[PDB]
């Protein structure tokens, strides 16, 4: 309605799902598996039973090597985890057939939970979620045990750490895939501080997946900031859709013409066709053996590139299955079709500029780390508005075991619990679906 | 693909460097053993280290996207990821830090290119990185005087030529020989000494080097003088201006 | 025998401590004081030379209507007028400071393995110890892979430097001991075996960055300054590629998976990053309080040796100065570490206990909370009012408020073995001490002494925390004097009669363990008497790089 | 003429500028050196001295295989080694920022308001200068209302003090003039005008607090002590109750309603609180740099002076210390202030711009950025090609990329008259210069630079400012040396070329024109010679409570 | 914009003021941005001049709020549609457009 284009989608094999879908079926404002799928992080908690259990036995509270000689506790949490999570259920929930879920994993050493949807209606942020967590377990937990007046303090510090002296949960045994509202680099940024390794366990590595969940969390953030008002609105749509639901089976037909022998280059050259076949670039002017582009639609120029950016990385981390070369790739993708064209590289060159820095701070003794640790919220990748850690979370996924900070270092807690999720496992099947749904809605 | 505009020797021969089907010029022969001791990540005869098992005794989950991708010989393996470093000297040698890396990702699969003003790099899966480097070593992306192969202490691109015509090294890792007329590599890339050093042929002379330079001088030709990419820089300059503004 | 404070008082005035009454107004005002004279011939000398009036005696109100004393410093024979207790005046309490702030400790157990499993290559007691000198050579601001490069001179950050200590003693013991806080030779037996135990084979680095430099900059400067050097020494001295992918996994294990600060960064109110006193817990401080491996059989100067060290940094510089200023509070502070009034309070109290319960015998519930705090309390309130000159000496509510509930915290937990009944004694002590004399602190003392009893044992989100985890950010104690200290001692104060060897974090405990800090950690209170005697050597002045 | 970078060139190499070849390895490595001889020297006595290994000239690789060079300090005829611009080994560098750090402009508006509205008393300029009496004993830590404070030595604190302007000169004339900052003595007759005009009646402090407080703590305790001693100075001062209703009033007002701090506070990941290096605007860095009003006549000279306020602020302190550290960041910025290199270029532009437009008068559009920035970039990059003594000095591709942007935006700027196209003509030097050479800087340099173009002109949350409103935490700038200082510069130039008394903020200018200030911001390239040398006097020294 | 003050407490730009009749204009100015914070048409995006169009009551739509970790977007969707119907009332030029901006939400992102 407020825009005409229309796209095809796909599911994660290639095969067509619906035709002709509104751009806008797509929109974090209006589709529905978006809206479920940012509640549903907002709400959602990583309990580590048995790491409660742990700290409070050994009284290693507080953050790393630290203990309290003389506080030890030991309790039977894991065995009456049944008990303690039904408990802890009772407090959290606002009604007793609400939307909360607790579910215990790994024979109670974890449990899953879902704060209802509704105390984040009242409230102004999504803190809600590990505080009425924490404080539902530590309650649980005491009463389960009748621990005294005397000790119950430490079974608070064990679950939340060293919270309030620290700023964050500093060793404590819970964990979101979100981080707290004070460490936002700006205002509106708060789905953008998901590190990619979050992302690539909560997906169990698909690839597509991995990607789509980023980009839905990435572009869901530029309608906060307010990046994707107005003006910029379809530019961000479309590169939603291109370069993070695989739009017209762009990405995958590209991956697929390059994968058995194809390079950064290949790609590239295979996008210029297509872009050319498609109508959405023209040849403005000739110089001298050299072909001058234009397009009368850069918003679509810049989701075709940003596709086949995406496409660049499945190929290039892919072939090497290790992620390290994505911050090369996205440099060169973008710097390469510049020359090759004389028409703007994806998100007007932020791609490239965090390309550069993120390589950098990937190679250097100065800070960063490897891919797995950044996100949009890092001060080194928060350049390009929702365009460049796509390909991060894509070429984690890749990573056949290169990376001594890999998502199995940084992230077990959350992938046993955020992949049960159907929806965070699988979101391209969730936003495709609904977007199907709604399509003459819009 | 048209890779590169304007009309100069220098754009042409940036264009070449990044086009897969131009047939690199070979001017040297180095054996296998000697591309792994300049190397100097294994030892000749060490078998390949591995980072990870082969990817046919992982067990990974159905996935389009990987089955649609070909991992390249030591990605299957599961070898170290591994480099290569060049220093080109300003003094017209034939490849430049931004021309390497541009042309690798069109050249190359599975690369990791990094590109500063005093060093370039790749990595990739050691024994992929064996092969693509004989071919930067053997070929017109390598001049033995105004290229080096440094993994540490650079220095020297942007250097006057010493009385031979060598870049300055730190660590003198490429020796010019006046009775042969040729350099020797005399320590691996990070400096270590080699039990034999390794021929690396003639320096081109100047004008051979100039014929197959890529960077633009005053005193060669200077990129105010390649008019049309000029202009494909400034239009790149007016666009992405443009449309960070209003997306016009 | 004589209360422990008598000697003190009697050098401080002409009666007998006891007599109650004195004569005022014939002193001559601050002509009284050498100090004070000081100050007014320096103020005409420096307003003469920079051409605006400065100090004025005549400005205001003239101080020194009665005596302006001197202070014993506790557990010395060292007598100043307040002044040389000013941080401002006072080299050594400068340099306690700035040995916390440039401190960082960081693991070497990821960057090891990044080496073995990433790299391929070996590590020893030989590389480790050719690492150590190359980051000794690094550390302080020298180059070790580019030409080119200029340097730091060696003469003004001579006081940087790496060690490493390991729970492995052959691995220590084989290093070059150039390098090593040798944990066998620093701590007591019984000590050092709970230590070993903790660390384990895990190898730490004690770094310690330029006091020149993080006098120029500041606490968060610490870990990175750390890391870059720790970064360049691993190119260097294990051979690696001088900045390939694997370099930034040695960045982020430096700067974030295995470093500890010394202090977390602060909410926005009071902004500030890492390694800034507020976000010292109190844990910490008493750890970094080196009393414990010293003077372990006498439980009372460990904890009391704490106190001094924390309510001068948290009330003198962190609240006196980073969060206020001006002439500032340091004898909110001082009644803390002087005239050895603490001491006899809180040597009273152990007796109590130890007589009572034996130490940490008494059941840890709210019956020993009463009973201890109680008694402990009354003794102390009873001798101000048996000494007026006592009660003239520490003027001020606030300061007796803080002595007493000092004393009456830190016996409490002597007789329970734990920290939290030593809080709930403390605030009962404040509750006691209002109602006996009609008043207690400056007007916003009690802020977090009202809301203290219910706050103790409350486990609610910014609520509950074991003692140990509290500090200066913790909400109810961010913004007063006369509290922050005396809680570090109150949590150093079962650990030290449990003997344990740490109170919350025992690589910090060890990392202060090193004589070649410019400041002694082992006798904070010996070294404030020395800085006020003028007598402190600090690091990083420029002496070197201006003119004679 | 010569062009000015050439007898720099003859000083550092026997070659003559335009020879192409050297010899190499000849030198003796570090032992060619006078300054790395003095560490050698040094670092043998610190590890003798302290049982640890420190600077060693074998660790690594051999320093000096290639000359080590002096430089010029640009507009002096100082020649130093560059370790003697390190920050470490220099004071003038060191107080440069002690001297921003400590200093905060608090407004009296609303205080005398509070004074006359609430306290129902005059305020007139007798009782100002009575006010700023007793401020300025207080300020440096002494007292006015309390019997028995203790104060800092007055001696230690010399350089802390309080004045005051105004736009009203009679008022400012009434007021006595020991405390007044005059802006008809300090500012030439049209910018004092437009001063003027911008305070009005407005009467502000300037706010100096103690240097050796400021390196103790941090740069957020300059507005809290300020206000402390604001606060008793009013209550003092106006014989008003010590600590009443209105009190906060006189609070509030002094640390929050009036304030201007230097620098505002950052984001957790680079956590700091205000007055730190990261926190000030560029537009305010141009405005504390006094070239401004000395050098108004030459446009490049205030220009440049402003660069290297910033390179050095910037990226040697902040980026290269507060941000990393070690051996940092010293060439990445000396290249800015040094050889008389961006100085050549910057002049060359300036009189191309001058010649064809005429200051000012240029389109403010893209065809003049286009014209400008494109035939000063390739002056520039000829001048590296014509000399290669040239290129050896500015060595790194880094070096030479900010170098030759900062000429073309300022030069641009000088052109429109408007610092927004002077930004965006610095990023199309970037990109003509990556496609000359086929090489930029660092592996990180052009993360800015390539968003650069597009978030020139962009108005999106946090993408759009004005250039004068950025700084080093706009997002795109808060990593990389090679910008921010040069930015300030930019900032400035068509601000200098306008004839504008300020770039961006009247109060910071005015507050640093002024004589007792420890470092001389109007000349900040002698003053960075001056501390090169070694006769650099810095405050804050312990000298006087430390050993003989 | 008029006297090029922003960016904080007495801060300005000599040479970049900008005259535009913007409470004069402030019926189309306000109509403009609702059409960008909006969501869809009759939503319950409320825009409301008071005080002669000197002021204007803005409620961004709920349904934002829905699929937002938080609550910035009220004022960071308010500020882009208010500085965007303000470049479009007046034409304002690329050259002139961050004026508006920082006019609007002042001296972020550097505050
Ligand atoms: C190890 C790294 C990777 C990294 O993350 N930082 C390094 C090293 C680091 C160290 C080097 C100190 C030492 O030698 O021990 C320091 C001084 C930072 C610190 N830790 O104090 C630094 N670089 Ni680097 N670094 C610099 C530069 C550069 C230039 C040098 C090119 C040349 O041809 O010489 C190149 C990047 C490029 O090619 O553009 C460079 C690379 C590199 N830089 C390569 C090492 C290069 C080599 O092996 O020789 N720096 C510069 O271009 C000039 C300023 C210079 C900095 C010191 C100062 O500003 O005085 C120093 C800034
Ligand atoms: C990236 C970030 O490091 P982390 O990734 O958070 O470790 C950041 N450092 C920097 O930006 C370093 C800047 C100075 C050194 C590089 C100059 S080019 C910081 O420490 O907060
Ligand atoms: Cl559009
Ligand atoms: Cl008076
Ligand atoms: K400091
Ligand atoms: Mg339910
Ligand atoms: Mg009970
Ligand atoms: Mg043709
Ligand atoms: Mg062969
Ligand atoms: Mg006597
Ligand atoms: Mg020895
Ligand atoms: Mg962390
Ligand atoms: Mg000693
Ligand atoms: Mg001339
Ligand atoms: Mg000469
Ligand atoms: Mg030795
Ligand atoms: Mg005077
Ligand atoms: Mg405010
Ligand atoms: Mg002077
Ligand atoms: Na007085
Ligand atoms: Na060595
Ligand atoms: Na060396």
């Amino acid at each position: 309605a407020k825009f005409e284009d229309k796209v095809d989608l796909y599911d994660d094999r290639g095969n067509l799902v619906e035709e002709q879908v509104p751009l806008e079926a797509l929109s974090p404002l209006r589709n529905p598996a978006i809206k479920s799928i940012v509640q549903g992080i907002k709400r959602t908690v990583a309990v580590n039973l048995e790491g409660i259990e742990n700290a409070l036995k050994t009284a290693k509270v507080g953050g790393p090597a630290c203990k309290i000689m003389g506080r030890e506790l030991d309790l039977d949490i894991v065995g009456n985890a049944e008990s303690i999570a039904a408990a802890a259920k009772e407090m959290i929930q606002v009604t007793e057939d609400d939307d909360t879920n607790v579910e215990l994993l790994g024979g109670g050493k974890r449990a899953l939970v879902q704060v209802p949807s509704a105390r984040f209606d009242v409230a102004a942020e999504y803190s809600a979620a590990p505080l009425v967590t924490a404080t539902a377990f530590v309650q649980a937990i005491i009463n389960e045990f009748d621990v005294s007046m005397y000790d119950a303090n430490m079974v608070k510090a064990a679950v939340l750490g060293r919270y309030p002296q620290s700023v964050e949960y500093m060793g404590a045994n819970i964990a979101t895939m979100l981080d707290i509202p004070q460490k936002l680099e700006g205002p509106g940024y708060a789905l953008r501080n998901i590190m990619v390794n979050h992302v690539v366990a909560a997906t169990l590595k698909n690839t597509l997946q991995a990607a789509a969940l980023s980009t839905i969390l990435e572009q869901t953030a530029m309608f906060e900031m307010g990046d994707a008002v107005g003006a910029f609105e379809r530019m961000h749509l479309l590169g939603l859709a291109y370069q993070g639901m695989n739009a017209d089976n762009l990405v995958f037909d590209l991956v697929k013409a390059n994968g058995k022998e194809g390079t950064v280059g290949s790609v590239i050259a295979d996008l210029v066709e297509r872009a050319l076949e498609d109508g959405v670039i023209k040849v403005e002017k000739e110089l001298t053996d050299y072909k001058v582009y234009g397009t009368d639609d850069l918003a679509m120029w810049n989701a075709y590139a940003a596709a086949g950016l995406m496409a660049a990385t499945m190929v290039n981390q892919g072939a090497a299955r290790a992620a390290q070369g994505v911050s090369s790739t996205l440099l060169y993708y973008n710097d390469l079709i510049e020359f090759e064209t004389g028409l703007p590289s994806v998100d007007f060159g932020k791609v490239e500029g965090t390309a550069v820095g993120f390589s950098f701070f990937s190679h250097s003794i100065y800070g960063g780390g490897g891919p797995g640790i950044f996100n949009g919220n890092h001060i080194v990748t928060r350049h390009s508005k929702g365009f460049a850690i796509p390909c991060v979370a894509a070429a984690m996924a890749l990573d056949a075991g290169t990376q001594m900070f890999s998502p199995e270092a940084t992230s077990g807690l959350i992938k046993e619990v955020f992949s049960q999720v159907d929806e965070f496992r699988e979101p391209l099947k969730y936003v495709v679906e609904a977007a199907a749904e709604i399509k003459n809605e819009i | 693909a048209q890779y590169y505009p304007g009309t100069t020797k220098v754009a042409q021969n940036r264009r070449n460097f990044c086009n897969p089907e131009y047939e690199l010029e070979k001017l040297r022969e180095i054996s296998d053993e000697d591309v792994v001791k300049i190397l100097g990540h294994r030892a000749p005869g060490e078998e390949y280290p591995s980072v990870h098992p082969p990817l046919e005794e992982m067990d990974e989950p159905e996935d389009a996207i990987r089955e649609m991708v070909e991992p390249i010989d030591g990605a299957k393996a599961g070898d170290r990821v591994r480099y290569i470093q060049f220093t080109d000297s300003m003094y017209f040698a034939p490849a430049q830090p931004y021309v390497r890396s541009r042309a690798y990702l069109c050249r190359y699969r599975g690369a990791d290119a990094g590109t500063l003003s005093g060093r370039q790099i790749i990595e990739t899966r050691e024994r992929d990185l064996e092969k693509i480097s004989k071919e930067l070593l053997e070929t017109e992306f390598f001049d033995p005087a105004r290229s080096g192969v440094r993994g540490k202490s650079v220095h020297g691109h942007s250097l006057r030529l010493d009385e031979d015509g060598m870049m300055f090294d730190m660590l003198r890792r490429q020796i010019y020989n006046k009775d042969t007329g040729r350099v020797e590599m005399v320590k691996n890339q990070i400096g270590d000494e080699l039990d034999e050093p390794v021929d690396l042929g003639e320096p081109l002379d100047e004008e051979t080097l100039m014929e197959k330079t890529t960077i633009y001088r005053v005193d060669g030709e200077a990129y105010r003088d390649d008019v049309e990419a000029v202009e494909i820089m400034q239009r790149i300059h007016v666009l992405r201006s443009q449309g960070g503004f209003n997306l016009e | 025998a004589d209360k422990l404070f008598i000697n003190a008082l009697k050098k401080k005035f002409e009666e007998s401590p006891e007599e109650k009454k004195t004569t005022f107004y014939t002193l001559g005002g601050w002509k009284q004081s050498e100090r004070k004279t000081e100050f007014v011939n320096a103020g005409k000398e420096v307003a003469a030379k920079r051409g605006i009036p400065q100090y004025n005696p005549d400005i205001g109100t003239p101080l020194g209507q009665r005596v302006l004393m001197p202070y014993q410093v506790s557990t010395t024979d060292t007598y100043v007028e307040g002044d040389d207790l000013h941080f401002v005046n006072n080299a050594a309490m400068q340099q306690m400071w700035d040995d916390i702030r440039r401190t960082v400790i960081v693991g070497l157990n990821h960057a090891h393995a990044v080496i073995e499993k990433r790299l391929g290559k070996e590590v020893t007691p030989e590389t480790i110890t050719h690492y150590l000198e190359t980051v000794n050579h690094a550390m302080p601001g020298a180059a070790v892979v580019q030409e080119h490069m200029v340097e730091t001179h060696p003469a003004l950050v001579a006081d940087s430097y790496v060690k490493v200590f390991t729970g492995n003693d052959e691995i220590a013991d084989e290093i070059d001991p150039a390098f090593v806080i040798d944990i066998n030779k620093q701590f007591p037996e019984d000590q050092a075996e709970t230590l070993k135990a903790e660390v384990g084979d895990g190898i730490w680095q004690v770094v310690r960055i330029p006091t020149i430099v993080s006098r120029t900059c500041d606490g968060a400067t610490t870990s990175r300054w750390s890391a870059m050097q720790i970064g360049m020494s691993m190119i260097s001295a294990y051979k690696q590629a001088a900045g390939e992918a694997a370099t930034g996994d040695f960045a982020y294990a430096a700067k974030h998976a295995e470093v500890i600060h010394m202090g977390t960064y602060l909410p926005v109110r009071r902004a500030r990053g890492e390694n800034e006193p507020g976000g010292v817990p109190f844990g910490y401080l008493a750890d970094i309080c080196q009393s414990s491996r010293v003077n372990y059989e006498d439980p009372v100067r460990v904890s009391l040796d704490v106190v001094a060290t924390g309510a001068m940094l948290y009330d003198q510089i962190w609240l006196g100065s980073y969060m206020s200023g001006g002439v500032g509070f340091t004898q909110y502070a001082t009644a803390a570490y002087t005239d050895n009034i603490l001491d006899d309070f809180t040597y009273f109290g152990k007796e109590y206990v130890e007589d009572k319960y034996g130490l940490c015998e008494a059941p840890n519930n709210m019956d020993t909370v009463l009973d201890v705090a109680t008694e402990v309390t009354f003794y102390g309130l009873e001798q101000y009012e048996e000494y007026p000159a006592l009660l003239e000496d520490q003027f001020g509510g606030s300061q007796r408020a803080a002595v007493v509930a000092a004393a009456a915290g830190c016996s409490t937990a002597f007789a329970t073995g734990n920290a939290q009944t030593g809080l709930s004694g403390w605030y009962l002590s404040m509750y006691l001490h209002k109602e006996q004399h009609s008043r207690l602190g400056f007007y916003g003392y009690d802020l977090q002494d009202q809301c203290g009893a219910s706050n103790v044992f409350s486990i609610r989100g910014d609520e509950g925390l074991p003692l140990e985890l509290r500090g200066p950010n913790y909400p109810n104690y961010a913004m007063n004097v006369g509290h922050q200290g005396e809680y570090a001692g109150i949590s150093q104060a079962p650990h030290a009669a449990r003997g344990d060897a740490f109170v919350f974090n025992p690589l910090v405990k060890i990392a202060f363990a090193d004589d070649n800090l410019v400041f002694d950690f082992t006798n904070v209170r010996g070294e404030f008497a020395k800085g006020a005697l003028r007598e402190f050597e600090p690091a990083g002045e420029r002496a070197l790089i201006t003119p004679a």
